[PDB]
């Protein structure tokens, strides 16, 4: 008799995001600015023989 | 001459058995985040990054 059993499973994330706003002037001025990211990864692999 | 009879019997068993098991596992995570943001307002300039 034989038996074998393999899984394997990886999960990366990433997530980032810049928001620079500078606006200067002699009258009152405004700037604004949105960034965002999200980044998800899961994997799963499984074996298995008798 | 020896008048008679043989009676001859026999039983040879023998027995083997052998049973191995391997199980592993490893798990590893990491996770890192750092955030900054800075701003700064004086007559007549703003800067905000």
């Amino acid at each position: 008799a034989n038996d074998l059993l393999s899984k394997v499973k990886k999960d990366k994330s990433d997530s980032f995001g810049v928001t620079i706003g500078i606006g200067p002037a002699g009258s009152p001025l405004l700037v604004g600015v949105g960034v965002s990211h999200s980044q998800d990864t899961s994997f799963l692999n499984e074996l298995n023989k008798y | 001459a020896v008048l008679g009879g043989i009676y001859e019997y026999t039983l040879v068993m023998n027995k083997e058995a052998m049973e191995r098991g391997d199980y592993t596992l490893n798990n590893v995570h990491a996770c890192a985040k750092n955030d900054f943001k800075i701003g700064g307002a004086i007559e007549e300039v703003y800067v905000s990054l």
